[PDB]
């Protein structure tokens, strides 16, 4: 089974951290190093990590049923969340360093609700299942992240879309999150797919993949033959390849930077070349 | 684990003075603001003080000008000098913390497990 | 070669909203032919009516409000080219009902909900203007969020099986997506069906998932062939659960056997099995 | 094209009667109720009288007993039959009627071209 990605271009497909369109191609900043988002994380030979979802229709969204006081959650589709096989039901938001407003709807009911969402308090336990409903009546609902705002703690801090959320405890390893994603250093930087998101500022979402490159890869599950794969970004006009790019199997894109990526055109197309070693030194974008 | 011990407290005649302290422990990458709330019985925690890294203070209403904060950055120990007590100060202390579990994740609110603080009349 | 996403229909999401995929079924007896402008793709890959590549776009609608009408662009902010299309990508295409979408805006906070009657004079999606409806001036992004029964004609019922009039006397003039009718001989339209919400048991249907459409655009298969063959196969055993036709146009049909398709089990994966004859004769289900 | 042409209105005294009609012509698929709206100088358009595809009939509380709304399915034709008119009913007359214009797709809110009624004084 040979490696593919889509046939389709960056500027028509969808960032895999919230339904939102991909609008550009960027890198981190200089003090951002790793990235730990649990959604948007796919093997290459299409194993999901984290609380990634197949389809977007799952993506940053919530189910469960409130109380006055809490919201007890569970799967979107209606079926029981297990805890400690991961951080969060599938689908659940990942988005660290600011406060979300979710939409609220109901089955069978009328109206949305707006559901305003601190992820800091000591109530903020997804990993068992369990946020504060803040003001959400008692019934059942499916809310899906509408737009965010800078985080309420620590007060005056700014949004940070590179963080993911503490998903409720004291101990890094007990919430079982999807490891950390290094940049492999040697020059080759990590690549981001970026959106724009609601809100009051100028909000760039970053993700690894596109939500429709996850459930290609998961759908094609070709062997990971090689320890990285190497692309070209192609104008699919021209047929000119704009610049190297390495896959790893962990499910993310580097690139070295000449000024970089972030002037790259995002009409382009990326394209399996072949198979090669996790040392193949890129020619500079 | 992230852990937060708290010291002193106990019981006072009204008008006289009480310190507690709160050190956090564990491992961690990062501290933000640390405080106290406190909370009697039939009513809800409500703030009492707040500290930054910087030393920028917050102080509810009802105890501005008694209560002191203080924090020893180098230390994660944040401290609280009640001054003038009244026998309404009379509640169950608690410190708090935001603390960074790793640099990818973002703060959470952590909590002590609670001082007695009880102003006699 | 022609191939369908190895995916179960459980996990993708319906192609007329961002809604996942709840069950399959069939249309009514009163129910003929269907022309959804949404969810629209060929067999070989091109995109028909106001179907997008990406779910990131169904459902959505970008425009500038001045307090009276809101004058409508493109997703990403370029202009909307009348007689191009019914519509800019991605425009709702559910008739019989009353939209409620939910605005928010780039750089503001808030969200608003919008009440959207699709009967009236001043609804003309194809001339690129609908009514305002109290929504103030600015630029906003909404998605369809609920649904509720028709406003006009009143008392009708919700009925998902339509599309809209994007506002026109003559129906060529709107330059709308054919219509889809069934080939006959006892074969019948396949729809994936979703739970909306709204103060009903909504059933939304669409002809094919949205990842389908993301597939069938990024490999563009040349259609080699008059009808394709199909299994609907259960991925744990690999039993053939049903025989089906995909046909050029891009919709699924069956034969049903009380016992047919709507008591399939949707998590199934359709497998191209062979090119057939349009008149290939299916074994009911 | 769909269209609707009104016919009728005119100059009348007050307590004289004038007839309406209204023709629906054009390529469709179904219409449902038909009916008539007014507009007086300084006011908004109001609801008269409207009549379904079965024959149910809305009046508005202004006209009733006074005006008449019928309609004969067989030409696609609704008629308003105004009787003792006062000078509160001069307007401008609206045909109206909700048509499908295929099977496939949903009705759609048609008018007329207006025809004005003045009542003397």
């Amino acid at each position: 089974r040979p490696f593919t990605l889509p046939n389709l271009p960056l500027s028509s497909l969808s960032n895999s951290r919230a339904p939102l369109p991909i609008s550009s191609i960027g890198i981190s900043p200089d003090n951002v190093q790793s990235v730990q988002f649990q959604n948007g994380r796919c093997t290459l030979d299409g194993r999901l990590v984290g609380t990634t979802p197949v389809s977007l229709s799952h993506v940053a969204k919530i189910r469960g049923t409130s109380n006055g006081t809490v919201i007890n959650l569970t799967e979107l589709d209606g079926t029981p969340f297990h805890p400690f096989e991961g951080p969060a039901p599938i689908g659940f938001p990942d988005l660290g360093g600011c406060d979300w407003h979710i939409n609220m709807t109901q089955f069978g009911h009328s109206s949305q609700t707006q559901y305003d969402v601190d992820t800091t308090p000591d109530t903020f336990v997804p990993h068992l299942g369990s946020i504060q409903a803040n003001g959400i009546g008692s019934g059942n609902y499916v809310g899906v992240l509408s737009w965010i705002s800078p985080p309420s703690h620590p007060s005056g801090s700014q949004v940070d879309l590179w963080k993911i959320p503490n998903y409720g405890s004291s101990i890094t390893e007990a919430t079982h999150l999807a490891p950390s994603v290094y940049p492999p250093g040697f020059g080759e930087v990590l690549v981001f797919f970026m959106s724009k998101m609601p809100g009051p500022g100028a909000y760039n979402l970053p993700c690894l993949l596109p939500q429709e490159y996850i459930s290609h890869l998961a759908s094609e599950q070709a062997p990971t033959v090689g320890e990285a794969a190497l692309l070209h970004y192609v104008d699919p006009d021209t047929g000119r390849n704009l610049g190297e790019f390495k896959a790893y199997p962990d499910g993310f894109l580097t690139c070295v930077p000449n000024s970089g990526p972030q002037q790259l055109p995002i009409n382009g197309v990326f394209v399996f070349v072949s198979w090669v070693s996790r040392f193949y030194q890129l020619k500079p974008v | 684990q992230v852990q937060l011990q708290e010291s002193g407290g106990g019981l006072v005649q009204a008008g006289g003075s009480l310190r507690l302290s709160c050190a956090a422990s564990g491992r961690m990458f990062s501290i933000n603001s640390m405080g106290w709330y406190r909370q009697a019985p039939g009513k809800e925690r409500e703030l009492v003080a707040t500290i930054s890294e910087a030393g920028t203070t917050t102080y509810a209403d009802s105890v501005r000008g008694r209560f002191t904060i203080a924090r020893d950055n180098a230390k994660n120990t944040v401290y609280l000098q009640m001054n003038s007590l009244n026998p309404e100060d009379t509640a169950v202390y608690y410190c708090n913390a935001y603390i960074q579990l790793d640099s990818t994740i973002w703060f959470r609110a952590y909590w002590g497990q609670g001082t007695q603080v009880t102003v006699s009349s």
